[PDB]
């Protein structure tokens, strides 16, 4: 929230153009089109079919950032039982195939901790909430200022 | 790729030694530890 | 050694896996009056003999849910099953019930473990046992 | 009876069926004389047969799909892809040899000791990589080989 | 200007004493 | 065999919350007890331990069922005739867009009652309404009024039914049971007479207005639909095979009736619909099949079928005693029945979704985009529903009405036997499948990224033919005369031919299948094959697992068996229903995104006269479908620019709903990815601040339960993500005109 | 293995007894309550830690009480 | 050699499977057969 | 006219089913 404020604000002062913040900031209409619609279009370009620009790897971590804060959702929302009846499914799996009866895991396989699961949801959460913004920042600046 | 700078053959070489070498090197010697079953 | 007849069984990928001839497996024993079907805790159905059963399964939760099931889904009640634990090296340990008695009702002879003279409320504070490698509940 | 479907080595609680895919006699015959079962073998030979066909295999996908396809090196590349993925798979084998069999040795089967997984990395990675650069040399002279086969030289 | 191949090569050399200092750090930590 | 007043009507009992629960009758003690009773009305086998009275409530709450459907018809047909402009509409079809909802003038909300032609002011209805009234030949808003009248008396008779039938006069058990007979009544009455009842009103009624319409007759000029019954010589004016009568149905000539039932195929060129002659031709084969079907099984002269030999003759060497007492389950539990419906039922909204867009069977339907649109992702988001209710009622079956010495060595223990092998084979296709689909899109994102467009996945590099698809679309092709002699055209102009181009819009034209076609579905492949392992592993592993053996004896719907074994929460079949929800949402979220971009790809959009149409997106789908990058920009970002410049216009209902969505999604989080732990010390906090100025209620305060706080979560995220996108694919199609 | 540990609240009704999907508990004579039993635990090491045993227990502030510790395979519920 | 008839690669891939792969294979499958000192 | 590459190859597809189904028969006279 404050850095969407601070971006949305210096976009207006840099650029001159005030009166959009001034007249769209006081409505959550104006936050969704003219701060995060119309900002990243430049950031979305970086790459398309008809070519490149330098802003194609700020396009390609934007999402990046999506998949890793999607990912961590795996793990935030379903929960470790479900995994460990799935994988002891796939320990029969392998138990059971010849040539690959030959090769047996060291530490038998388990589902993530419930403890874990959270930490590593909010792991690819946090990731993926950084890189998205970030991407955006830097691909959204450098494109109109830089 | 290439390189104006100085010595623009090491990153020629060390791009697959610090991308490949040490990564498969690093595993294979912890993958090789984390599993020893030598005293506890 | 343990005797009964195994129960007749199409077979099921729900079974023993390498653990069972590699770490350890469970066998459970009763006497039956009848030849009736039971459901395998592993999945399906499958028919116990008359007279001696003896079962093999991965766990020591699969025999008690079978014997959970023989006390109470039965009109007949079975309540004579013995849970043993099987090593690959042939050693066959009684587990259940271990007194000849169930659990839930009391018996002489039985020592009390895992019990405390204190209350919940007054197990000491952590910052009291630091750098002892024991926590509250084990003091 | 006429069931198909029975109990895996007569025993219907240990975890596993008697297909007609897992216990037929085309099933065990075919798996059982495959170079990683086959009676007698030792671990050197079994490696080399698997590694053959492991690395006379690898050539290809990056052979029509890599990133050199287009280019006049094409069975180069797809060659040095092979030769690497070959190096990294022997490199993955030894290390799981070294994991498995630290401590005591079995007395049943030879492949499954630190000596006979040794014996059997050795031999994939040797098989692997002439494997490649046989799949290669087919390719690379892949004129010469439809000449042969058309009889254009004859 | 900028600088050499020998300037690149001696600040390589130089950084085989940090990872030698490294990897005795770490060794004496682990234990 | 039906009791004679069972149950009394006393009004006391309504005043008394809880009564269906013994432990709800107790009174309120923790606000769970509410949160129980709203949970716990309609699990009539768990209140109730006979099947008799379980059978009772079913029937008199499908009868219910039915008044509240027919309340819903009614109010439609209300709404159709008073504040609506079918009228204005019927004269003009392609100047007046449909709109049969009128909002009062309040708040500044009359800005939603947009201009739609005619001097009317209201909310362009989607629902396609008077494509089907025109189809159905209605012509006067008397009419729907009478048909809104009668369905308040038909639902007045369904509530009566309902509690005639639970309260009067009740059947007994084996009048359930007897499913032979029910099967005949259901195939050769309900499906076979109504389809035949509704050929004879196609053929009597339909087709007359409907021809005289698209001749260019005004609807005033049509007179009335009764007085063509009450003179025959209008027929024979307009289809001249009404000159023979009933002769040649009953002396094998048939061909007399080639006039006004035909096998033409594709679609009527002065609507877009399909004929209506063929449609008539289609529901009289129907009808005669159905009646022939509905006399299989022997009810009461011992002619016919038993079910029960017809499964027990079929067994082979692979599956032992075979089909061996499905009879009983089917007849005894009422949750195996539901499952098979409710997927049997899912499968069939998803089909009619796929079959009623190309070949649109309603008049100038296909022309509205949006009219379309909204039709196939709302039989889509139905039929994925009841398909995970399918997986929910297997596994609530599984835990309360599946009996093992009642089922030996049949095929459902052979199920339950080899369940570990079905899993993870199912499993290894499911991740398969994500990667040769997901990272096929991952790899051209990188290419695209990288500057390496020859390397991608696409048709203008590595090409990925769709080349089954094409040879059965061309099989297709030349099916009408070769293959169909009889057909006059293709059955539908999406498998190849020419565009239809009523008016200056399009309704349907060859689609293309490329490698973003092949890439998207092997997309909904694995979606749809991960929904299904997820549900198939909940129904199959509901009972035990070598996890958790005693798992029937927890239930269906419990949250865990705690932290132990590793931690063992969503174990039940309940949660596997809880994720099978999420991932049928984004299967069907991806089914619907490949509809509308490839719709107004290569579909829709604006035809010359010349001949050459210009689509709306301007054929973008080849090149910019097989990115996530073009999936997010030329599809999301570009398509959202309808729904955000909302505001302001009669659109902005659909900006707001725009915002609320995605409110209420993020909303779901917060019972998504969180505990009632902290939320029960965080309410024993506030307990304490009532505490101190005496405000503490009689009903304590409880946080959610674990199982609850689930539901809440996926409820408000398929509500937030559902209204998200419903508002933007409307304000989008109602944008593109 | 994990901990069960049993406090002196005890009354003696046997229910985390009944509950215990393991054989972790029995009951033994005592005289704390006016049961005369309290609960023990001497297989603990068959203990998976499903904490039913504290479900079951109608003490307020259960006088059985759980703590997760060391894990085996027989605490991690594993059948391979 | 070659074919003006459709695939012409089956004969340039199937003569010598017929002619080498498939007789090798199936005598040394016999030869280790009628050699298998298994039962009588 | 002559026939298609994909006639060739379906008909070599279709021969994939009498080859298994004569390998059974065999087995089954071996016996
Ligand atoms: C920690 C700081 C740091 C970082 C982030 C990088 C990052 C990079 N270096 Mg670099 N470098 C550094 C220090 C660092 N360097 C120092 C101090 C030297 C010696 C003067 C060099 C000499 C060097 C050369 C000669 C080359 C690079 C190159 C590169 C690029 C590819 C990686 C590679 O091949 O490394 C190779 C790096 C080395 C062989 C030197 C070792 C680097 C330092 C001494 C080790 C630091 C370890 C670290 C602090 C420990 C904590 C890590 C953390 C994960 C726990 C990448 C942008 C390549 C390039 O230009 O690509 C375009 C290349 O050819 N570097
Ligand atoms: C300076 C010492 C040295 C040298 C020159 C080599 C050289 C080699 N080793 Mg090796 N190795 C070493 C020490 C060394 N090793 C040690 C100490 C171990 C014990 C952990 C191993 C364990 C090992 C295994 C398990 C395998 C090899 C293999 C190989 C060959 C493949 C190329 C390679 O690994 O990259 C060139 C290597 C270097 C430039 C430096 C390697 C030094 C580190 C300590 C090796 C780390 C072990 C790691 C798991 C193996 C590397 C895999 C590779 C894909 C990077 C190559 C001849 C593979 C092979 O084909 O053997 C027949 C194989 O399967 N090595
Ligand atoms: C179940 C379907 C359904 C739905 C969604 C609606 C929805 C609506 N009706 Mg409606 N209606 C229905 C069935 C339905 N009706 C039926 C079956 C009848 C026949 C009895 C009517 C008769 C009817 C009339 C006569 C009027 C509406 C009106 C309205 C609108 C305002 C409701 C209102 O006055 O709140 C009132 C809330 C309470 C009484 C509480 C609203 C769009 C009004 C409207 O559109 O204004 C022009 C209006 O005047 N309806
Ligand atoms: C449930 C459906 C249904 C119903 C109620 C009717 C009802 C009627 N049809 Mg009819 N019809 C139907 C289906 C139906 N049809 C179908 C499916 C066909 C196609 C085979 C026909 C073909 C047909 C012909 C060819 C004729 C009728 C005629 C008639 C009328 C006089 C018949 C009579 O009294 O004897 C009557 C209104 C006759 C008439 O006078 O038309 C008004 C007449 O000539 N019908
Ligand atoms: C033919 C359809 C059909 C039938 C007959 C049943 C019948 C039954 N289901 Mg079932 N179900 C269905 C479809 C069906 N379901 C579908 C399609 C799904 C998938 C979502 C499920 C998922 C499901 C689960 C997961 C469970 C049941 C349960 C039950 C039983 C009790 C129902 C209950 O608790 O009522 C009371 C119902 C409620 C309190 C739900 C009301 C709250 C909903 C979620 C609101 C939905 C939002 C709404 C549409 C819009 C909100 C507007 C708002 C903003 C104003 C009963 C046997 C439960 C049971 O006890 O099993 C025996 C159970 O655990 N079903
Ligand atoms: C975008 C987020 C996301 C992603 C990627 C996944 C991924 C997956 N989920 Mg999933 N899930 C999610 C959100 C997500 N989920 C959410 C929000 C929920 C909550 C309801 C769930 C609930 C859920 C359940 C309940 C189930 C899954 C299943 C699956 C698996 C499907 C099999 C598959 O596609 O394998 C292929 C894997 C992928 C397509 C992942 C992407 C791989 C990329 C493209 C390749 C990367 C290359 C390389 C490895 C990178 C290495 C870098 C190097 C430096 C090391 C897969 C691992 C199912 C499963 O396990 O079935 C088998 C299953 O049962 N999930
Ligand atoms: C039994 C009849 C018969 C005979 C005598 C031949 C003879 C021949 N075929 Mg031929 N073929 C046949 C059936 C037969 N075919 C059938 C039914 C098909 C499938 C439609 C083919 C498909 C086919 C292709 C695609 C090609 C040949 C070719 C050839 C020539 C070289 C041999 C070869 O590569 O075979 C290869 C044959 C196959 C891969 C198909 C298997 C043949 C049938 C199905 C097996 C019959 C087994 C036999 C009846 C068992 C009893 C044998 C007896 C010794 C006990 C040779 C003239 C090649 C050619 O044209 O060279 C110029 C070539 O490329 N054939
Ligand atoms: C009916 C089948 C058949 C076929 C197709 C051939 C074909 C051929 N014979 Mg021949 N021959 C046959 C039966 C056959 N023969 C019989 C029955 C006899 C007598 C009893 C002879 C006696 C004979 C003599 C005496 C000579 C030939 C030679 C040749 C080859 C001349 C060109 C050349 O230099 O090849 C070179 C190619 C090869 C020898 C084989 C190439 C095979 C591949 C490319 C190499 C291995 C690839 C890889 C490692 C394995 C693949 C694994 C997997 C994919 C299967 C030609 C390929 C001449 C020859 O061999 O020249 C070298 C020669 O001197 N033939
Ligand atoms: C997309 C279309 C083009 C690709 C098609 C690929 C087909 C895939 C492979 C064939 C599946 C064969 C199963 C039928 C063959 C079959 O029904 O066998 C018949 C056999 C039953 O034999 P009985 O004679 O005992 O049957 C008597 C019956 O009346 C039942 O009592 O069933 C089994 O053995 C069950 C095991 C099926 C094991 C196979 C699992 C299937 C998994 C693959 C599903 C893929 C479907 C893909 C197409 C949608
Ligand atoms: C697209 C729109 C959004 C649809 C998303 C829905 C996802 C499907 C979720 C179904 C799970 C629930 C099935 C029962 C499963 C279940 O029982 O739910 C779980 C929960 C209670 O479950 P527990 O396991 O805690 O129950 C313990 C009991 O079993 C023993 O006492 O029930 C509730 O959340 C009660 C609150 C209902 C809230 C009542 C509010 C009134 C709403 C009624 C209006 C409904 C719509 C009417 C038509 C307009
Ligand atoms: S985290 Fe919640 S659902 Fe999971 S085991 Fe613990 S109490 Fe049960
Ligand atoms: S946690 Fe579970 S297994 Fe352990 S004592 Fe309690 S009930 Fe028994
Ligand atoms: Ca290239
Ligand atoms: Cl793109």
């Amino acid at each position: 929230w404050l850095t969407f404020y601070w971006h949305w604000k210096h976009l207006g002062v840099w650029s001159g153009n005030v009166a959009q913040f001034n007249e769209n900031s006081t409505y959550l209409m104006g936050w969704f089109r003219d701060y995060l619609w119309a900002n990243s279009a430049q950031l979305i370009n970086g790459y398309n079919p008809y070519g490149v620009n330098n802003l194609s790897v700020w396009a390609w971590m934007f999402l990046f950032g999506h998949l890793v804060w999607a990912t961590g959702f795996m793990f935030l929302i379903s929960w470790r039982g479900y995994w460990q009846e799935l994988i002891e499914t796939i320990v029969w799996a392998h138990e059971r195939t010849p040539l690959a009866n030959l090769v047996r895991w060291k530490d038998k396989p388990v589902a993530l901790s419930i403890v874990q699961a959270r930490l590593v949801g909010l792991a690819h959460f946090t990731v993926g909430y950084v890189l998205t913004y970030a991407a955006f920042l830097i691909a959204s600046t450098a494109g109109k200022f830089g | 790729m290439d390189g104006s700078y100085a010595a623009s053959y090491l990153p020629w070489i060390l791009i697959p030694m610090v991308g490949w070498l040490f990564p498969a090197v690093t595993m294979g010697l912890l993958f090789i530890h984390i599993e020893s079953e030598g005293e506890g | 050694e343990l005797s009964g007849q195994p129960p007749k069984f199409g077979g099921s990928t729900g079974g023993l896996l390498s653990k069972a001839n590699r770490e350890e497996k469970y066998a459970i024993t009763w006497t039956s009056a009848s030849e009736q079907v039971f459901e395998m805790p592993t999945g399906g159905a499958a028919i116990m003999n008359e007279g001696e059963n003896l079962l093999y399964l991965a766990r020591k939760e699969q025999c008690l849910a079978l014997g959970t099931q023989l006390r109470t889904k039965f009109k007949p009640k079975i309540q004579d099953y013995k849970i043993y634990r099987v090593y690959p090296s042939g050693e066959v340990q009684y587990l259940h019930p271990a007194d000849g008695v169930f659990p839930e009702k009391v018996n002489e002879g039985r020592e009390a473990q895992g019990t405390k003279t204190r209350r919940i409320g007054q197990n000491p504070e952590p910052v009291t046992i630091k750098f002892s490698g024991k926590a509250p509940y084990e003091v | 009876s006429n069931q198909v479907v029975q109990a895996y080595n007569g025993d219907p609680f240990v975890g596993h069926l008697s297909t007609p895919i897992s216990d037929s006699a085309f099933t065990r015959t075919f798996i059982g004389n495959l170079p990683a079962y086959r009676k007698g073998l030792s671990p050197i030979l079994r490696g080399l047969e698997v590694g053959m066909a492991h690395g006379y295999f690898l050539i290809g996908p990056w052979t029509l799909l890599g990133p050199l396809r287009d280019s006049e090196y094409q069975y180069i590349g797809g060659l040095i892809g092979a030769l690497a993925l070959i190096l990294v798979a022997t490199a993955a084998l030894s290390s799981y040899g070294l994991v498995t069999f630290q401590g005591e040795q079995g007395s049943g089967d030879t492949l499954q000791t630190a000596d006979g997984w040794s014996q059997f990395a050795a031999g994939f990675f040797v098989g692997g990589m002439g494997g490649a650069f046989v799949a290669y040399f087919l390719l690379e002279n892949l004129s010469v080989v439809d000449g042969i086969f058309r009889g254009l030289f004859n | 200007m900028a600088l050499s191949d020998t300037q690149i090569l001696a600040a390589l050399v130089v950084a085989l004493l940090p990872a030698f200092l490294a990897f005795r750090l770490s060794t004496e930590l682990y234990k | 065999s039906v009791d004679n007043n069972p149950v009394p009507t006393s009004f006391e009992k309504w005043g008394k919350p809880g009564h269906f629960d013994r432990t709800l009758a107790r009174g309120p003690k923790t606000t769970t007890w509410i949160w129980n009773l709203h949970a716990n009305a309609h699990d009539f086998d768990s209140q109730t331990s006979d099947l008799e009275d379980v059978s009772r409530k079913i029937f008199s709450a499908h009868f219910g069922h039915l008044a509240v459907v027919f309340v819903w018809l009614s109010g439609m047909y209300f709404h159709g005739a008073k504040f609506s402009n079918y009228e204005g509409w019927l004269a003009d079809p392609t100047h007046i867009k449909p709109s049969a909802q009128v909002v009062w003038p309040i708040v500044g909300q009359g800005i939603l009652n947009g201009d739609v032609g005619g001097g009317f002011h209201g909310i362009q209805i989607t629902s396609g309404l008077f494509y089907l009234w025109r189809a159905s030949g209605f012509t006067d808003s008397y009419q729907l009024y009478c048909t809104a009248i009668g369905g308040l008396v038909m639902a007045a008779l369904m509530l009566f039914a309902g509690w005639f039938h639970y309260h009067v006069k009740a059947p007994k058990l084996e009048w359930f049971q007897n499913v032979e007979s029910m099967m005949n009544h259901h195939l050769a009455g309900l499906l076979g007479l109504g389809s035949l009842g509704w050929a004879g009103h196609q053929i009597h009624v339909s087709m007359p207005i409907n021809k005289l319409l698209d001749a260019g007759v005004a609807p005033k000029d049509i007179p009335l639909p009764h007085e063509f019954i009450l003179e025959p010589s209008k027929m024979a004016e307009l289809y001249p095979s009404f000159a023979q009568g009933l002769t040649p149905f009953f002396t094998l000539n048939w061909g007399v009736y080639s006039d006004f039932l035909t096998f033409k195929g594709g679609l009527n060129p002065v609507t877009g619909g399909l004929w209506l002659s063929d449609t008539a031709h289609h529901h009289l084969a129907i009808a005669v099949l159905f009646i022939i079907a509905g006399h299989m099984y022997r009810t009461n002269w011992g002619i016919g079928h038993s079910m029960k030999e017809i499964l027990e003759a079929h067994k082979g060497p692979f599956t032992g005693e075979g089909h061996k007492g499905l009879y009983e389950i089917l007849t005894t539990s009422w949750h195996a029945q539901l499952a098979i419906n409710l997927a049997l039922l899912g499968s069939l909204t998803i089909i009619v979704a796929q079959h009623m867009y190309a070949m649109p069977p309603y008049p100038y339907q296909a022309i509205d985009y949006a009219t379309q649109l909204s039709l196939f992702t709302h039989h889509m988001w139905i039929g994925g529903f009841l398909i995970v209710g399918a997986g929910a009622h297997g596994a609530i079956f599984m835990v309360r009405d599946y009996d093992p010495a009642k089922n030996v060595n049949n095929l459902l223990d052979r199920m339950l036997r080899h369940r570990d092998a079905i899993i993870s084979h199912l499993n290894w296709v499911c991740i398969f499948l994500g990667f040769h689909s997901f990272g096929l899109y991952i790899h051209n994102d990188t290419m695209r990224a990288l500057g390496r467009p020859q390397d991608m996945f696409s048709d203008t590099a590595i090409q990925l033919q769709p080349i089954f698809a094409q040879w059965v679309q061309h099989l297709h092709t030349l099916a009408p005369g070769a293959t169909a002699p009889n057909a006059l055209a293709t059955a539908s102009y999406a498998f190849g031919g020419e565009t239809i181009a009523v008016a200056g819009k399009v309704a349907m034209m060859p689609i293309t299948l490329g490698t973003a076609d092949f890439m998207v579905h092997h997309i909904h492949a694995f979606t749809i094959h991960v929904t299904a392992l997820i549900l198939l592993k909940g129904v199959l592993y509901a009972r035990s697992s070598r996890l958790v053996p005693d798992k029937a004896n927890l239930g269906f719907r419990f949250p865990c068996d705690g932290p132990g074994r590793g931690g063992t929460c969503q174990v039940s079949g309940w949660d596997h229903v809880f994720l099978g929800l999420f991932w049928m949402y984004n299967s069907l979220s991806i089914v619907i995104f490949h509809f509308s971009w490839k719709m107004q790809s290569d579909v829709w959009g604006t035809v010359s006269p010349d001949g050459s149409v210009t689509h709306v997106t301007l054929g973008n789908f080849a090149q910019s479908a097989i990115t996530i990058n073009g999936w997010l920009r030329d599809f999301l970002w570009a398509q959202a620019a309808n729904v955000i410049n909302s505001y302001g216009s009669a659109l902005s209902a659909y900006g707001i709903m725009f915002l609320a969505g995605h409110f209420v999604f993020a909303f779901s989080l917060m019972f998504l990815f969180s505990g009632r732990g902290y939320w029960q010390e965080l309410i024993e906090s506030i307990v304490w601040a009532h505490n101190k100025l005496n405000v503490a209620p009689a009903i304590q305060p409880r946080a959610l339960s674990i199982i609850q706080g689930r539901a809440v979560g996926v409820a408000h995220y398929l509500l937030g993500g559902i209204v998200t996108t419903w508002a933007f694919f409307l304000a989008r199609s109602l944008s593109i005109g | 293995s994990h901990s069960v540990k049993i406090y002196d609240t005890c009354i003696g009704c046997t229910q985390c007894v009944r509950a215990c999907p393991l054989d972790v508990l029995e009951m033994v004579p005592w005289d704390g309550c006016k049961a005369a039993q309290i609960a023990s635990s001497p297989r603990t090491e068959d203990c998976v830690g499903c904490k039913r045993c504290e479900t079951a227990c109608p003490t307020d502030f259960l006088s059985i009480r759980v703590y997760l510790g060391a894990e085996t395979t027989r605490s991690m519920g594993l059948a391979y």
